[PDB]
């Protein structure tokens, strides 16, 4: 059985790269960030234009809904994040403290967290109720690529050119573990698997890499796609068959069998880099986004 | 300054 995705709708809007889609947890809407300095609110379903949402200074790289669909909070090259109120597009607070572009955010599951990676080489962990910055974690010694927490909040996973991935504790602060398997490539994204248990780790060779958390071992790899130069966006699809969904450095969007490694599809439209995937969280509906040669959002839709 | 505008959408070098 393979997945059977289809182009619905092209999302245009954004007069720059886009840089990341999210679908809102309550499936109504998705969230793009781009490099144009914008944040965009379209219809989840019908692709429709719903707001811009404004106020960086410059370009933005990341973007992340709280568990509530009611906040965001975007990462951009001028140093800060910012936490929104969707509903209104204003901008609640400015998290600052970051010494270089910030790169990448997530709230925890509970969304009274917020944790960013940034090419300053740590990672923050900030709290959305007072904007304060509880923790600077010295997490890597290059730029850090991806943050993440798991399904409870109690670990937050990073990653970073520097080769690694590490998973601290919340909590305390402290690194738990580092996952590497004896090359060193950059790694340029990480993300929990939805039930807490693994990792999937991109690394700049073309390769995508499911690991056991608790063992520490790497378990399944995925191939056939182009990766060597940006920080793509993958994905668990888990609506309809398990899949691991990927941008690719060729245009395409890559979906893999999870169990059996194996290329199920490959979708063609965009016409640049394709640099962010996302899966909505209860639809077999994927969301891709472009770079700035295309500058393009599409939502592709599947009956399994 | 990242010429196209963000970090994301530069390539690594």
């Amino acid at each position: 059985v393979k997945p059977n995705y289809a182009l619905k709708f092209t999302l245009a809007g954004h007069t720059k790269a886009v840089s990341s889609v999210k679908f809102s947890p309550n499936g109504e809407w998705l969230a793009s960030s781009s490099a144009d300095k914008l944040i965009k609110i379209w219809g989840a379903y019908d692709g429709k234009f719903e707001k811009t949402i404004s106020g960086h200074k410059l370009g933005i790289s990341d973007v992340a809904w709280s568990s509530d669909s009611n906040l965001l909070v975007s990462a951009s090259d001028d140093k800060t994040l910012k936490i929104w109120d969707v509903s209104s597009g204003k901008c609640l607070k400015t998290l600052k403290g970051h010494s270089n572009y910030v790169f990448c955010c997530n709230f925890n599951p509970q969304s009274n967290l917020i944790v960013s990676g940034s090419f300053d080489e740590s990672v923050r962990i900030w709290d959305v109720k007072t904007g304060k910055c509880l923790k600077t974690l010295p997490a890597h010694s290059d730029p850090v690529s991806a943050v993440h927490f798991n399904r409870d909040g109690s670990l937050i996973v990073s990653s970073s050119y520097d080769g690694l991935c590490r998973i601290w504790d919340t909590a305390s602060g402290q690194c738990l573990k580092t996952l590497i398997d004896d090359d060193n490539p950059p790694v340029s994204f990480v993300k929990f698997s939805p039930n807490g248990k693994y990792i999937l780790a991109a690394t700049l060779d073309n390769t995508l890499k499911l690991w056991d958390y608790s063992k520490g071992k790497c378990l399944k790899t995925y191939t056939g796609h182009k990766n060597e130069k940006y920080c793509i966006f993958a994905n668990f699809s888990v609506t309809g068959g398990k899949w691991i969904v990927s941008g690719s450095e060729d245009n395409l969007v890559y979906i893999w069998n999870l169990q059996t490694k194996e290329i199920v599809q490959k979708l063609q439209g965009h016409t640049d880099v394709v640099i962010s995937t996302a899966c909505h969280p209860t639809e077999n509906i994927i969301a891709s986004a472009a770079l700035e040669n295309d500058k393009t959002i599409k939502l592709w839709k599947s009956d399994c | 300054i990242n010429p196209t505008g963000c970090a994301r959408s530069e390539p690594k070098i």
